[PDB]
């Protein structure tokens, strides 16, 4: 039952807040230190962002907790916006610290923050830009240089711009969502990076060898998918017994039983549905003999985020068992094609009768570039899927966010007051995000960041620093390229953000 | 005092110190809160939802001190939430601050026989032209502006913005539904929680509103026998999966023939119990769904309490486990009963409409309870505060508006009279400012600028400040000819009730 | 361990003060309330010399005898428990000043005999017959009341207080017993102390108002069995065969039924009609089926109105306690002209009352049911003792302190004896006796002395019993206004006072006794 009052809790507030931004500090164009977190579980932590940690810290303050919960209402909207949620909020929580002191602390407190945040917004859909089908490209093409954008913006190669349509692919297939979860990304070691695949169902990296697991189909044109959550092996259901000899007659026989069931129980979704049984969970040796006894597929200890998504991409249903289960709760494509890529044991699914799933297969014939895109492919993603949702598309890099705290520094000449010490906090927030990238970029901030002031009071069109280039420029004609939609959300979280917790310098705690 | 023994947290020094230190403190909330705010109190009841308030009633709930009037002073705060929802922000701060004024008469050296007399004096000489102060009523209370008038110093005394739809929403809500004729209900009219929409969207559906979904059917008939139960459902006899992939191909039959013929007789009973919605507190089985539809009892696949207490309130329910055919003690109250969406949410819907008993249902669409809960708060006082069964509300100058009409009255009656006392009642003319501060506090200015301004105003009525540049450097929101007033009701109380509390908090030695 | 001497007798005059220094503030209507939350861990309020002693729980040695004494008083009082209590160590002030400048505490108390004789000798010599009279009672009620709480809710616990002496009176008991009966009534305001002419009844029944309203009683207050039981038991408890539980349990229901039919034999015997109500009232529970038989036919069957009510019903309404329904007559029962079931507060309070020889006459407080409440609750107890003592006596003298001015003054004015064996301790007694008007005289802000000489010279010039007044501190007139001390309740302190005074002037060791 316990609260501190006044200013010190308030204070006290922000760095709970701030440090974690102080790490996100740059995560977004990366570059930077990444420690390797083990937590008391043993768990060893990282992310590709700041909301990942976010997810693994936890705070007893509320202050702390709120601008995490408040990152993370930002996060899983877009996917992204977080680590910039993360760093503005705190920023202005940050910025007013000092100005606490002379106080902010009357209710002038929140006034100017949301009041100055929609003049961003009143600012971001007019200078906003709206993409399409017929327009500057197919919305493929922008896609494409959105892909190219995202894909391209952290090095790689010129795949970048060949995945710029190819993860298009499958988004423009399954696009609905901002992100994957009915697409997902088949990493592919071996093959080669100039060749990256897709195909318009699941296809699954490997699925696992056994006894007769050559003797077993690996291609089907009538996959009848039994999609197994559970394990079919040697331990599912035992060999061992015993029996009673004067005559050694039924030695045969009380494991033979037992064999009949192991048997009866992968043949009984055989027998009723199934051709085709993709187990996630294991699949041993008298178990998969049934298995190649039955010369109906086979797999077992498959990815399930594959296996799940072919719940998805065919109609059938994760199954639970191999028993009670009917015919339609089995996964059906038009194909069932296993064809080894690398070590990769690589079934073909497609044809699926509605195939929710479609998915990107990336092929490097080598581990670093791939993972690299990858990431990038989420990037891709959280924008190419975007890109798509919001056809209206700012720019980053400082495009707005030094071209509006320019306004936003020249807002400050109107304001004064005990707020135009918000305004110019307000502003510079919008600059403090590039201020690393800037460093990401190689430039110093400051005077790179006055230049673009500077550059803002010449140009302000898209102009900003762009680690993207490493330069300052437009940036939507650099190429740097993510829906204005975002903004308005990022921006109603950026002064809003902040003003939750300063509103309150009495923050009360109970045991109970 | 003098022994080793006995016992005591108060006497002494403390009775003219701690009794008088902490209960002030207290005030810190209701010092920046009662009138419209920004300042907020994150208070962590540990729910997981770490809760913005300025509400007195909960922010003292959880506080605890040793300091028997501080101790007990919350009562008559709490008891005053109890006869007025807006107005007790105010309870707090405005004796907190009217307390240390004694205190400086007892450095002073003014005896505990003494001033609180003149307070409790001046307590009558407000409450004496208390009522005179009394200027508009709330008189249709269909009518949205006559209620959500009353509603906009209420809300708004708890919190600023949301306040206006709030205060539309809540007289679009027509409490008076109930005719206010000496009739109002809290749980009739009640809030219901919808995560999402907006805020402004979030409405009033009449009849009771159940965020839980209604599952599979909605009931056979509108005047329903409400099946109300709080484990008619939790499964019979349950499935099994033994090897990590089947147990056994034979053992799987039986159980759902226990689960399948038991909720068979178990809602076939729902029906022979003439069940027409079984209100599930607990989980649903799909036998017992499938047997829900068939047997055509609207089926609720699960409740929480807020719908079985109202249940059981409403339709004269009680929440029942049920593995065995049931009978209805609950029947229905419910004239109508469906499955809505509302919040956009299919929503399970108890309803009908009356003078008495009719459940005119708040629904509220929020991302968070903390939205849907504090701004209920901020809502209810207000609701709470059209409850008054004087349909003519009295409505006194809003946002503490009467300060300087009583400030004056008092300060000049003060005056008249000789003796301690006199002081006592200058001192009661003194603590009209902790609000107009409280404001001013939140709006960022001192009272002396605000109330020296209105002290120039003399006899107004309608200016007093707030949260807004109005209540910083003009000293002035007009809150008589506002849109926004207040009660005499709660202007009956405060000033008296936190005056009960001041009374002998500073006679308790022991 | 020992402490010696004056250590033992420093003990004795230290712990006293607090005491007194809580009555310096608790004392009259210049006192003040105590909220004790730390006494008994109780949350508490209270003004009572006697009363906020008991209600902590003390570790002094010496304040465990002081609970004691002051308890008999406020038995018979109600007041002076707020003063002897002052005198004794205003008395140990001088005892110790005296053993200060030397002296045995039996050359002390030498002299407190003929100090108290003529003292108590004074009380005859001053003793003020007052006709005991309501107005007379009113004063000697309110002037314990308002010595324990506002003159305000004096008067507002005054009535009720003299309400129901005078039907005491009407019972022809001197003393109080019976209609000092104070109903706690759940209610927003404490604000109202009323009578009830009769009871106030319990549980109208589970089954609620059955028959609410009943303007003429036939009342029959039985611990019988509408409520037997309607559970599962054998030979009462469970036995180790379950199946021949409810075997028995039928019949339990139907002995219920047995007294319920009785009852439509009853109401039939005795009414035949809802208009002149039969009241079944039981100091066990009631069935709500016996209670649904019963409401139905105009019938107000009460459950678990307690054995006090028993009796009180029994007695206040001429009522009986008939253990069988069977048939029995309306005279058979007694009668009260108002039996009304009242909800204020959750729980429905049935009021039968105007009772026929009424043997109790209800004083209601509402309230909060708090200490407020009973803030309420044992200052009218004390002023009612006060007024029971006002019946008992026929002679009140004045209240405010104006008894001593006429009093120690006098023994001020000479050692009763004239000699100094008894000034030893005529100094300390004389002394002592002029706390209490001193006390809130000074607590007002008025310096006693020359509050005293006043009200001492006023005493000595008027020959006038002349008071204080407790707020102001001022001297004033006590045989008009009303503050009134009873002969019963100034004798016993004054004893009260020397019983406990001695032996601890007479004890100078103390020493750890196991």
């Amino acid at each position: 039952t316990d609260s501190s009052q006044g200013i010190p809790q308030l204070v006290s507030n922000i760095s709970a807040c701030q440090v974690i931004a102080e790490a996100v500090r740059t995560t977004l164009g990366p570059r930077g230190m990444d420690k390797l977190i083990v937590d008391g579980r043993g768990k060893a932590t990282i992310s590709n962002d700041g909301a990942t940690i976010l997810k693994l810290l936890d705070v007893v303050h509320p202050a702390a907790k709120t601008l995490v919960d408040i990152a993370k209402s930002q996060d899983a909207e877009v996917g992204d916006g977080t680590t910039s949620v993360t760093l503005l909020a705190a920023e202005f929580l940050k910025q007013v610290k000092p100005y606490v002191e002379e106080g902010l602390h009357p209710q002038i407190i929140i006034r100017a923050f949301r009041t100055a945040t929609q003049l961003a917004v009143n600012k971001i859909k007019e200078i906003a830009v709206t993409v399409k089908k017929a327009d500057k490209v197919e919305q493929r093409k922008l896609l494409e240089k959105c892909a190219m954008t995202a894909l391209s913006s952290k090095l790689i190669s010129q795949q970048k711009a060949f995945f710029a349509k190819m993860v298009v692919d499958a988004v423009m297939m399954l696009d609905d969502l901002l992100q994957l979860k009915m697409i997902g990304i088949k990493k592919v070691q071996g093959g080669a990076l100039e060749d990256s695949q897709l195909v318009a169902g699941v296809a699954f990296k490997k699925t696992f060898s056994y006894a007769g697991f050559e003797m077993q189909p690996k291609k089907y044109h009538n996959p009848k998918i039994a999609l197994l959550n559970v394990e079919l092996e040697l331990k599912a259901e035992k060999d061992n017994a015993e029996i009673r000899v004067h005559t050694v007659e039924d030695y045969q026989a009380i494991v033979d039983a037992e064999w009949n069931i192991l048997y009866d129980k992968l043949e009984k979704i055989h027998h009723s549905g199934a051709k085709v049984v993709l187990s996630k969970l294991p699949i041993g040796d008298v178990a998969t003999q049934y298995f190649a006894d039955r010369d109906m597929f086979c797999a077992g200890r498959v990815p399930e985020e594959d296996l799940k998504r072919t719940m998805m991409a065919c109609g059938g249903s994760i199954q639970t068992s191999v028993n009670a289960l009917s015919a339609d709760v089995l996964g059906r494509c038009q194909v069932f094609e296993e064809t080894q890529i690398g070590g990769e044991r690589y079934n073909f699914f497609t044809g699926c009768p509605k195939a929710k799933t479609c998915t990107f297969i990336l092929r490097g014939g080598a581990e670093q570039f791939m993972e690299e895109t990858e990431r990038s492919l989420h990037d891709a993603i959280m924008i190419v899927r975007r890109a798509i949702k919001n056809d209206s598309v700012v720019a980053g890099g400082g495009a707005i966010e030094m071209e509006l705290s320019k306004y936003l520094r020249d807002y400050s000449r109107t304001i004064p007051g005990k707020q135009q010490l918000l305004i110019g906090a307000y502003a510079k927030a919008l600059e403090i995000i590039p201020r690393q990238l800037c460093d990401n970029a190689g430039f110093d901030a400051t005077n790179i960041l006055n230049k673009l002031r500077a550059r803002h009071a010449q140009g302000g069109t898209w102009y900003g620093v762009d680690i993207n280039n490493e330069d300052i420029a437009d940036n939507f004609e650099a190429f740097v390229w993510e829906p204005a939609m975002v903004r308005i959300n990022a921006l109603t979280a950026a002064s809003e953000a902040a003003c939750l917790i300063v509103s309150v310098d009495e923050t009360i705690k109970n045991p109970r | 005092m003098l022994k080793e023994g006995a016992k005591h947290f108060s006497g002494l020094e403390e009775a003219v110190y701690r009794n008088i230190q902490a209960c002030k403190e207290l005030a810190q909330t209701t010092r920046t809160a009662y009138g419209p705010n920004g300042m907020n109190k994150m208070v962590i009841n540990h729910l997981e939802k770490l809760f913005v308030t300025n509400d007195a009633a909960t922010i003292l709930r959880e506080l605890e001190v040793q300091h028997p009037a501080a101790k007990m002073i919350v009562m008559a705060s709490h008891m005053q939430e109890q006869e007025v929802g807006d107005g007790t922000n105010f309870v707090l701060v405005f004796a907190g601050a009217l307390l240390e004024l004694a205190e400086e008469l007892l450095r002073i050296g003014l005896s505990v026989s003494e001033v609180i007399e003149g307070y409790e004096i001046a307590c009558r000489k407000a409450h004496e032209i208390l009522p005179n102060l009394v200027c508009c009523s709330a008189k249709n209370l269909r009518d949205i502006d006559e209620v959500s008038s009353l509603l906009r110093t209420s809300i708004m005394s708890k919190q600023y913005g949301n306040e206006v739809f709030l205060a539309k929403l809540i007289a679009q809500a027509c409490v008076s539904i109930f005719p206010d004729s000496g009739h109002f209900n809290v749980d009739n009219i009640r809030v219901c929680k919808i995560l999402g929409s907006g805020i402004s969207s979030s409405s009033v559906l009449h009849g009771m509103v159940f965020k839980k979904e209604t599952e599979g059917d909605v009931t056979s008939v509108k005047d329903a026998k409400i099946a109300v139960y709080s484990c008619p459902f939790d499964g019979m006899i349950t499935e099994t999966k033994g090897t990590v992939l089947i147990k056994t191909a034979e053992e799987l039959m039986n159980f759902s023939k226990g689960e399948e013929n038991l909720m068979d007789a178990q809602v076939k009973a729902i029906a022979d119990t003439g069940a027409n919605v079984v209100v599930t507190g607990g989980k649903v089985a799909d036998m017992a769904l499938h047997y829900a539809n068939k047997y055509n009892i609207m089926l609720v696949r699960l409740n929480s309490k807020w719908d079985l207490r109202r249940l059981c309130k409403t339709v004269g329910a009680t929440a029942l486990p049920r593995l065995t055919p049931p009978v209805l003690e609950e029947m229905g109250h419910c004239d109508s009963v469906y499955l809505s969406e509302v919040g956009d949410t299919q929503v399970v819907v108890f309803k009908h409409e009356k003078e008495d008993g009719a459940i005119s249902t708040i629904v509220l669409r929020g991302s968070t309870d903390n939205l849907m809960d504090d701004i209920e708060r901020a809502v209810d006082d207000g609701v709470n505060t059209f409850k008054v069964l004087t349909r003519d509300k009295r409505l006194v100058p809003g946002g503490g508006a009467t300060e300087i009409e009583l400030a004056k009255q008092i300060t000049s009656y003060g005056e008249t009279c000789p003796g301690l006392e006199q002081y006592a009642i200058k001192k009661f003319a003194e603590a009209f400012e902790a609000i107009p501060r409280a404001l001013a506090e939140n709006s960022g200015v001192k009272a002396n600028e605000v109330i020296s301004k209105l002290y120039a105003v003399h006899q107004e009525g309608n200016k007093n400040v707030g949260l807004d540049i109005e209540a910083e450097v003009p000293a002035v929101k007009d809150m008589l000819e506002a849109g926004i007033l207040d009660t005499y009701l709660g202007k009956y109380w405060a000033i008296k009730l936190a005056t009960n509390a001041a009374v002998t908090v500073l006679r308790v030695d022991q | 361990e020992v402490a010696r001497a004056q250590a033992a007798l420093a003990v004795n005059i230290s712990a006293a003060r607090g005491l007194q220094d809580v009555l310096r503030t608790n004392l009259g209507p210049k006192g003040t309330m105590k909220m004790l939350v730390s006494g008994a861990g109780d949350i508490k309020l209270t003004k009572d010399g006697n009363v906020l002693l008991h209600e902590m729980q003390i570790q002094h040695p010496t304040a465990s005898l002081i609970a004691k004494v002051a308890t008999a008083q406020d038995d018979i009082t109600g007041d002076g428990t707020t003063s002897n209590v002052l005198i004794i160590g205003e008395l140990l002030k001088q005892a110790d000043l005296y053993i200060s400048e030397g002296l045995h505490p039996r050359i002390i108390t030498e002299g407190f005999e003929a100090a108290k004789e003529k003292a108590l000798q004074f009380l005859e010599e001053v003793k003020v017959s007052r006709e005991m009279d309501r107005e007379t009672l009113i004063d000697v009620a309110r002037t314990s009341l308002r010595t324990k709480v506002h003159a305000e809710l004096a008067d507002v616990l005054t009535e009720a207080v003299v309400d129901s002496i005078l039907a005491i009176k009407k019972q022809d008991e001197p003393i109080d017993l019976f209609m000092i009966e104070i109903m706690e009534m759940k209610h927003k305001s404490e604000t109202d102390t009323s009578l009830i002419r009769g009871l106030v009844l319990d549980h109208g029944a589970r089954h609620p108002d059955m028959k609410k309203r009943v303007e003429d009683a036939y009342i029959l207050t039985c611990n019988v069995s509408l409520e037997y039981e309607k559970t599962e038991v054998n030979s009462g408890f469970f036995y180790k065969s379950a199946e021949e539980r409810e075997k028995l349990v039928k019949a339990e229901r139907k002995f219920i039924e047995d007294r319920v039919k009785k009852i439509i034999e009853l109401k039939r015997k005795v009414c035949g009609d809802s208009d002149k109500g039969f009241v079944v009232i039981n100091q066990k529970g009631i069935d709500p089926f016996s209670l649904d038989a019963l409401s139905k036919e105009g019938i107000v069957a009460l459950r678990r109105a307690k054995r006090r009510n028993m009796e009180r019903l029994t007695l206040a309404c001429g009522g009986v306690a008939l253990n069988s329904f069977d048939d029995l007559s309306p005279d058979c029962l007694g009668h009260a002209g108002l039996v009304y079931e009242y909800t204020l507060g959750e729980e429905k309070f049935t009021f039968i009352e105007k009772c026929n020889n009424p043997r109790s006459v209800t004083l209601l407080i509402k309230g909060p049911n708090k200490h407020t409440l009973t803030q309420i609750k044992d200052a009218v107890r004390d002023g009612l003792r006060a007024v029971k003592n006002a019946i008992d006596d026929g002679c009140v003298v004045p209240g405010a302190g104006a008894v001593e001015v006429a009093m120690a003054e006098a023994l001020i004015k000479h050692k009763p004896s004239v000699k100094g064996r008894a000034q030893l301790g005529v100094q300390a007694f004389a002394d002592a006796l002029l706390i209490i008007p001193k006390v809130l005289a000074q607590n007002s802000g008025f310096d006693l002395q020359e509050t005293l000489v006043k009200i001492q010279a006023e005493h000595s010039e008027s020959g006038q019993l002349v008071g204080v007044d407790l707020n102001t501190g001022e001297p004033m007139v006590a045989a008009e206004v009303g503050v009134w001390d009873n002969y019963c309740v100034k004798k016993q302190l004054l004893h009260s006072c020397t019983v406990i005074a001695t032996n601890i002037l007479l004890v100078d060791e103390i020493m750890r006794a196991g």
